[PDB]
Formats: C-alpha cells, sequence, structure tokens
RNA sequence: CACCAUGUUCAA
RNA sequence: GCGCGGAUAGCUCAGUCGGUAGAGCAGGGGAUUGAAAAUCCCCGUGUCCUUGGUUCGAUUCCGAGUCCGCGCACCA
RNA sequence: UGCCAUUUGUACACACCGCCCGUCGUUGUUUCCGAUGAUGGUGCAAUACAGGUGAUCGGACGAAAGUUCACCGAUAUUUCUUCAAUAGAGGAAGCAAAAGUCGUAACAAGGUAGCUGUAGGUGAACCUGCAGCUGGAUCAUUU
RNA sequence: AAGUGUGGAGAUCGAAGAUGAUUAGAGACCAUUGUAGUCCACACUGCAAACGAUGACACCCAUGAAUUGGGGAU
RNA sequence: GAUUAGGGUUCGAUUCCGGAGAGGGAGCCUGAGAAAUAGCUACCACUUCUACGGAGGGCAGCAGGCGCGCAAAUUGCCCAAUGUCAAAACAAAACGAUGAGGCAGCGAAAAGAAAUAGAGUUUUCAAUGGGGGAUAUUUAAACCCAUCCAAUAUCGAGUAACAAUUGGAGGACAAGUCUGGUGCCAGCACCCGCGGUAAUUCCAGCUCCAAAAGCGUAUAUUA
C-alpha cells in the first residue's frame, strides 16, 4: 500500500475509431515496419504529439528566455542523437516536421533491416527477439529499442549467438545428438 | 437584455448561475436525492433480485411482437422490477425463484427502443451468465 | 386475435435452424505475421472493395 | 347561409 | 331455522308439461389480404347432481339429497 | 356532378377516402389524497439516578470499610418538536400498450372564425354569456 | 371583463332555466322568452391574446409623403 | 487525481500532513504527555465459561469467520532491510521484541515490454523461446527474474496439435447486392430502423472488418 514506485501511460486510441483515411496510413505503416498491433503506432504517435507540444511551447518564449536556451537545447540533443534530425536541422522548427516514419525508422527493427543483416523487416524482428543482435556487445532481445547514432557503427551479431561465434543452435544440436546414440 | 457587468457585480453573477443550473436535468440530477431514492437500483448498477412471473410485453407500433420479460423482485431493497431477456429463447434458462443479475440497459433508465416501460435487463441467472448459456459456453447448476 | 406471438414460442427459430457446422479450415497466423497477411493482400497484390461476392440471386 | 357525420393495423 | 328456487361442451346458456340434445365463443384448417385484423365456410362437440318409483326410455315427471341463492320467527 | 387556371387558407403529404379530440371499456404501471395502523433516529427538559471527583466526618489494621454534601454524568421513563422511512378500506390523477364503443371538437370561412380571461351549464369532445386579441376569413374606399 | 359582499336601480341585452325548430341524436348553432348579471355607491378579488406575443435608461443611425401639440421667420 | 486551447467541470474512504474515534455514552487513575481503550469504573445493547457460588468479553491491528451486498485476497514465511522501543554495538556457553514493516500466495483494478514464426529452391535449410532442468545464482530461506544446455562432459517445435479471442459486415462506423432457415413469428436494433415467403439487419455456414492477450456490456463521471 505504501509503494509510491511510479506508472503512466505511454500510447492513446484515437478519437473516431474507424476513419478509412487513418485506417489505411496505419496498415502501410504496420506493413512497411513490421509491426504486430495498432499500438505500436500509437505510441510512436505519443512520443512525436509530446515532442511537437514541447516545441511549440518554447517558439511561444522569446530567444534568450532561460526556458528555451536549456530545454529547447535538449529537445535538439535528443533530435540529433537518436537520429531523428540530421546535424544540419538546428533551428528546433523542425521537431514540428517529424512524422511518424521519422520515428519508426529508428527502431532496432528497421536498422537490423537497412543495415543488412536480415532479408526483411520480419526477419529482424525475429532475429532481434531470438537473441541474435548486440547493439554494443549486449544483447538487446527488443524491437523498439530505438538506436542511436553513434550506436549505429557497432551493431552486429550477438557473439554468443549461433550466427556469431557462439555454440550451434537447436536444430543442428539436437541433430547431433540423434547421430550421436547410433 | 441579458447580462450583468460590473467589476464589483460577482455575488448577482454567482447566485444568478446556482438557480439557473438546477433547470440542467443532468445538474438536478446530479444533486438531488430523489435520483437515488427512487431509483430502483440504490444508485448502483447490478442489482440481484428474484424472478416472480414471466410476461409478453408486447412491442410498441409499428413493430409488432410480444418481448419475453421476467418481473423480478430485487434483494438490496424489495422493489417490484420487470426486466428483459434479451436472446433468441433464454427464458428457457429462467424459472421461478431463481436469482438473477439484472442490469439497466442502454439509456440510463429510459427504455430502450421497442419494448414499452421496460428499462432493465438480464445479465446473470443462477449465478451463471446467461449469454453464457445461449452460447452454450457452460449450463445451468443443479 | 390481436396478439399473434405467445411466451410458449420461445425460441421458435433457433430450435429450427438446420444446425450446420463449421469445417476444418487450418489456423491463420497470429499477431505480426497477421498483419503481414493483411498487408500482402490489400496492397501488394493490387473503388476497392475488400469482400467482392460472387454473383447470386440480385445479379 | 335548409341538412351534409365517418372511413381498422403496418407497409408501398 | 324452516319454505320458495337453479345445476346442459373449456366456460356461459335455451328447452316437447311425462319419446334422447340447440347454438355461440374458445380451439384445428381453408377462402380473403402485400401480410394482418375483421368477415364467411368447414370441422371437436354437452353419460345433464346421485338416482329411484322406472311411460315404449327420465334430460324433459314426481319425490328423496351435494351444490348456490331467496321468503320469514323469542316475549312486554 | 366533374375538370382546368389564378388568388387565398391549411395541423394535409400513399395528400379530405386526409388528419385528429375527449369520455367510456380492457391490460400494466408510478404518484397523490385518505379514517386508521406503525418504525428508526435527533433536539427540548422533566424527574429518577449507576458510577466517579472534591469536601466533610470516620478511624478497623499513618490509614482501608463506611457516613453526609456538592459537582461531572451515563442510563431509565415520560412530555412535545423535528427528520427519514412505512401498512390502509375507499377516492382520484397521470402514463403506456396491433386493429373495442360513442360522437366529431380542432385543421379549409373544418361547415356556428379560432383563441385568452372569467362565470355557469352539460355522456364526452364541448356549448353559452361578458370584456379582450388576430396568431383573421379584412394592412383598403365621405380627401 | 366575469365574479363576491351590503345597499340602490332595473330600460335594453342576457350565463342558468323554459318553450319552439333543425337533427339520426341537439343537452348546440337559429326563433320567442328569461334568472343572476349588465348600471351606480361602498368594500373584496387581482386570474386577460393585461399584445407590439418585443423590460427599463442612454448612444449612433440614410430617405421621401404626411400628422398632432408648442415655438420661431415671411 | 481525471479531463482540459483558454476560461473551466468534476473526484479526493485511500499511502504524506492534520483532525476525530475504538461497540454506543460517560467518568477517571497513573504519568512529562491520555479524558488512553491489546488501561480502569459504571450503565445501555449484544456476549462467552461455570462444579450455579461465580468469572469474563470488545479485530474501524494482521490473517481469517458469518452476514451484507454489484462489489474486494493467505487463520502464509521472516526481522535480512526500513524503523521504533530500551538497561541495549557485534562477537564470545551467549541470536532483545515487533501481523510496524518486508517477503511470498491469491490478484485481466490500472500500467510497461512482448511470442503464436522466419529464409529459400510441391520441397528442404536454419532459428529460440513456452516448457524441462543445474557446478549453480538469487533470497533471511525459498520463489522470480538472469545466466546456461558443456567448461573434459548437459533436454527439446512442426498439423511448430505448443491450435487467439472478443465484438461486427444497411447508416453513423471499418467491412458481403454470398448461401441455407424462419415468415411482423422467433428475435435484432444505444438511435434510425430490420422481420408480413426472394431479410444488405434475425438464427446459422462461408468470407471479410476492427481492436487484439485481450474484447464486449451496465452505472457513475470529464470532454
Ligand atoms: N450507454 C452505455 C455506455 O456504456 C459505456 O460503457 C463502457 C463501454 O461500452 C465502452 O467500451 C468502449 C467500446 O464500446 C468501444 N468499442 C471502444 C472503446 N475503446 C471502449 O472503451 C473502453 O475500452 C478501452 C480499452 O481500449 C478502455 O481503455 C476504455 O477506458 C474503456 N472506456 O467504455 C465504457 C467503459 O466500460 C459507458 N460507461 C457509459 O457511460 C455509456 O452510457
Ligand atoms: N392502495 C389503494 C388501492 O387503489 C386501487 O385503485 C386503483 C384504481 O382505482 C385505479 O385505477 C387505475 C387508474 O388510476 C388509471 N387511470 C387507469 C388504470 N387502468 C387503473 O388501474 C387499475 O385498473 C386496471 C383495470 O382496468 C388494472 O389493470 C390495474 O392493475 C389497476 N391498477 O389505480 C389504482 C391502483 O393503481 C383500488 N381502489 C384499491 O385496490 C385500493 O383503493
Ligand atoms: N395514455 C394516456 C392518455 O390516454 C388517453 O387515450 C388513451 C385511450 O383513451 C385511447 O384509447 C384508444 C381510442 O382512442 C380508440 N378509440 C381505440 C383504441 N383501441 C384505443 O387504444 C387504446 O386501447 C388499446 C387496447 O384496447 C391499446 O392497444 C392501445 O394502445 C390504446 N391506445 O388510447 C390512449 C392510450 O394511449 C388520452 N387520449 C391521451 O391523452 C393519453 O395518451
Ligand atoms: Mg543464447
Ligand atoms: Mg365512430
Ligand atoms: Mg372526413
Ligand atoms: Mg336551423
Ligand atoms: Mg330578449
Ligand atoms: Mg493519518
Ligand atoms: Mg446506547
Ligand atoms: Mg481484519
Ligand atoms: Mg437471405
Ligand atoms: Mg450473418
Amino acid at each position: 500500500m505504501r509503494n509510491y514506485n511510479n506508472f503512466n501511460r505511454v500510447w492513446k486510441a484515437p478519437r473516431r475509431p474507424f476513419e478509412k483515411e487513418r485506417l489505411d496510413r496505419e496498415m502501410k505503416l504496420c506493413g512497411q515496419y513490421g509491426l504486430r498491433c495498432k499500438r505500436e503506432i500509437w505510441r510512436v504517435n505519443m512520443t512525436l504529439s509530446k515532442m511537437r507540444r514541447t516545441a511549440r511551447l518554447l517558439l511561444t518564449l522569446p530567444e534568450n528566455h532561460p526556458r528555451r536556451l536549456l530545454e529547447g537545447s535538449a529537445i535538439m540533443r535528443r533530435c540529433h542523437e537518436y537520429g531523428f534530425l540530421d546535424e544540419e536541422k538546428d533551428k528546433l522548427d523542425y521537431v514540428l516536421s517529424l512524422t511518424v516514419p521519422d520515428i519508426l525508422e529508428r527502431r532496432l527493427q528497421t536498422i537490423v533491416f537497412k543495415a543488412g543483416l536480415a532479408k526483411s523487416v520480419h526477419h529482424a524482428r525475429v532475429l532481434i527477439q531470438q537473441r541474435h543482435i548486440a547493439v554494443a556487445k549486449q544483447i538487446v532481445t527488443i524491437p523498439s529499442f530505438i538506436v542511436r547514432v553513434s550506436s549505429e557503427r557497432h551493431i552486429a551479431f550477438a557473439d554468443a549467438s549461433p550466427f556469431g561465434n557462439g555454440r550451434p543452435g537447436r536444430v543442428k544440436r539436437v541433430r547431433a545428438k540423434a547421430a550421436k546414440r547410433h | 437584455m441579458t447580462k450583468t457587468n460590473g467589476q464589483n457585480a460577482a455575488r448577482k453573477l454567482v447566485r444568478l448561475r446556482r438557480r439557473n443550473r438546477w433547470a440542467d436535468k443532468g445538474w438536478k440530477r446530479a444533486h438531488t436525492f430523489a435520483a437515488k431514492k427512487a431509483n430502483p437500483f440504490g444508485g448502483s448498477s447490478h442489482a440481484k433480485g428474484i424472478v416472480l412471473e414471466k410476461i409478453g410485453v408486447g412491442a410498441k407500433q409499428p413493430n409488432s411482437a410480444i418481448r419475453k420479460c421476467v418481473r423480478v423482485q430485487l434483494i438490496k431493497n424489495d422493489k417490484k422490477i420487470i426486466a428483459f431477456v434479451p436472446n433468441d429463447g433464454c427464458l428457457h434458462f429462467i424459472e421461478e425463484n431463481d436469482e438473477v443479475l439484472v442490469s439497466g440497459f442502454g439509456r440510463s433508465g429510459h427504455a430502450v427502443g421497442d419494448i414499452p416501460g421496460v428499462r432493465f435487463k438480464i445479465v446473470k441467472v443462477s449465478s451463471v451468465g446467461l449469454y453464457a448459456l445461449y452460447r452454450q459456453k457452460k449450463e445451468k447448476p443443479r | 386475435g390481436k396478439i399473434h406471438g405467445s411466451l410458449a414460442r420461445a425460441g421458435k427459430v433457433k430450435n429450427q435452424t438446420p444446425k450446420v457446422a463449421k469445417q476444418e479450415k487450418p489456423k491463420q497466423p497470429r499477431g505480426r505475421a497477421l498483419k503481414r497477411l493483411k498487408y500482402t493482400r490489400r496492397f501488394l497484390s493490387k473503388k476497392v472493395h475488400m469482400n467482392k461476392q460472387p454473383p447470386g440471386k440480385a445479379g
């Protein structure tokens, strides 16, 4: 009862659950990025909505204000750090132009497809969740892992994975047992 | 011709609004106690009751059927009400002297369309769910 | 008479429904692979009628 | 300026 | 308390003063209607308290007796 | 008897074979009145009064038992007040339901123009008297 | 306006009521009547389509006939 | 807290702060502090043991129990941590008490992350969880998670049967002029409406749509 650990909600369901324009865009986003459900889109809506709302508050504030120099250089920093904005985009008006496919390109499911470690985007989500990709010699099993810019150089196969330098996986190993009893 | 300004006219505006909120049938129902003392459920939902008798309530014009519904007497306050039994069949799952779990249906106690004067609904009979008996997920005890 | 329905006629149509059984039909993929199956048919395999029915007695 | 009342239930 | 009285289909009910049964509704099916309502036709149908005396035979006669109403009573 | 055009009124729209009002019957519901019946708390203040506290005496063995008085006061009982619930012969009002009865009040100058107020009459819509109104069937006729 | 109380008045119209008639019925319209009322005094009531279905007080606001009362020029 | 452009409209028994109460109502003692209730005295309402003389009760503490309801868990393990008390550091024959408080069991209140497959030429190749288990690790002890199937030496997917559901398909509102049945019946339908023998709406089969380890419904409440 006396537990003060915090928790909040990360996604929000849309108003108007049957919009034929919206339902067609989100089925493209579930196909082009290999997503499980519409809720994984909807947290990328709320992630980007909160960036689009704070950056629109800071432009109400003048320049050489304390809450715009601090904390406006923080939101441009995390866009440059996670690959949301390339380094030319530094004016804070580019956060207001970010889209949901700009955030979905930074998921570990997408880079493992774009770096070339997997044939399809549904090949990438299997290999993450089946413990094959290490970001910095750290096995990451989360597909919604947002990859930073500095982490792109070091994505490879895991050192414990059978595809890397680890022991052979199940279908070879249970076949290597069946050839052993004979 | 409507309202008053004046920088010191707030007591007039506070009194003016508190009387005109009583004309709002949502504000008046949320702030008077005839709302719950006459509600057959005690200002709550899903009250239990005992089935007394089966009624066939004929539908309103332009429809024409008889709606299969039971009259139940609630346990929490002993109020006799008539409640509808939803689905094809389903008075075959209700006998007299059965405990039934009765919710409203729809419109905050305002008699969903065809059925005249019935504003409650059977949810669960003999502590097993009535829609589970229809789809034959499970069957009645005893 | 005035009324043509009775409490004795309860469940008339559901009793005389002819009781067809469901067929075998191997399982569809679940979860992320079912969204892959939705996307490939409505986009990659080219008004757009999502459930077009074969011609019946209306023409 | 005599009298001149009424047409069942849904539906098209 | 005595007397006058009435019981015939699921119900309701008319009777030749002493020879065996009338309808109607409720029911099941048709005609009708765009489907109904009404409407018309056709279909199930009443051992008549219990019975005696038994007219060739008691429903119809008379008297006994369940049923259910009605006329009328301590004595100054 | 019908048809065509114009004007005007309409609550009509499968369109006057239209729409529609009240009483009365049948069924179901929620209120209200009503002799009478009755329940749970408050407040008011009236006595009775358990205990204790303080005081006064007491003094078995300094100090227990016990006196007496004052005070705080539970509880009991009664008196009205007040709030919230509740049974009732009978008498009503309202509402809701497929096609029962009686008329026809309103909508057209709805066949007595409608309607407001009031007063009295009537099975029932309603009629009648008086003064208003047009939301009228007239924006108009001693220049 | 109807209504009420107490006094007057009481011509005419006239709720109630009564007779005629119309009608399937007529408790209505129409005809003949006729009570309360109508009218006055003093009390009471305070219920209107009490309307312009338009709260009061200021401000600004284009045009052409008129009209009522006051004032000023000819 | 919920919702909110702005102004607002609501909820706050509930973890922190304060106030109040310990079955109702009093009155006290002791103490620095109580009008204390796992203190006392009394009455009222219930109430347990008795050998009838008498003696006791107070879970709005934690587990539980019966009722009441639409409605809420284990008569669990431990002081290892956080603290409190105190004659008290720990250790040494020699472990202070703690239903405070942790820990675990139940637990779709609500929240995070996430499987139910991938890849290729009928036909194969790779995967790794769910799950079984340890030289062990966690833990106060277990559990969980995490790590692991040799380090000389560790089990395992194919219908991957290890099988996704809940509500819909006239309109709003995304998705069938499909087939069978019933015939203003049965039922559906929040609202509009469906159903009267060719039902886009009922009962079903197919096929689709939506959200998805979730999804209907009811009552409050904000937009
Ligand atoms: N008339 C009855 C109506 O029913 C409602 O009751 C409930 C449901 O009908 C309704 O459920 C709706 C669902 O119908 C609709 N198809 C989608 C919507 N997401 C659901 O909403 C519900 O589910 C989501 C989960 O995503 C929950 O997060 C959300 O809080 C909850 N409201 O949400 C309500 C929560 O249970 C209203 N409570 C009631 O006020 C309203 O009157
Ligand atoms: N508790 C008082 C009771 O009221 C009763 O009176 C009942 C009736 O007099 C009265 O009549 C109502 C009436 O209000 C309303 N205007 C019409 C409604 N149909 C009537 O209803 C009554 O009559 C019908 C029979 O036609 C019944 O079906 C119905 O159940 C019954 N309540 O409604 C009352 C009940 O709702 C009886 N007098 C008696 O039982 C007792 O006085
Ligand atoms: N319901 C409350 C009131 O009832 C009155 O009227 C009610 C009745 O007098 C009226 O009766 C009508 C009648 O007009 C017409 N002449 C014949 C019709 N059969 C009747 O109908 C009534 O009875 C039958 C059962 O018999 C019901 O199925 C029907 O729904 C009901 N309306 O129907 C109305 C019931 O809804 C008032 N006229 C009305 O102001 C109000 O609705
Ligand atoms: Mg591994
Ligand atoms: Mg008639
Ligand atoms: Mg006519
Ligand atoms: Mg005449
Ligand atoms: Mg005269
Ligand atoms: Mg506290
Ligand atoms: Mg008490
Ligand atoms: Mg407890
Ligand atoms: Mg069909
Ligand atoms: Mg279907």
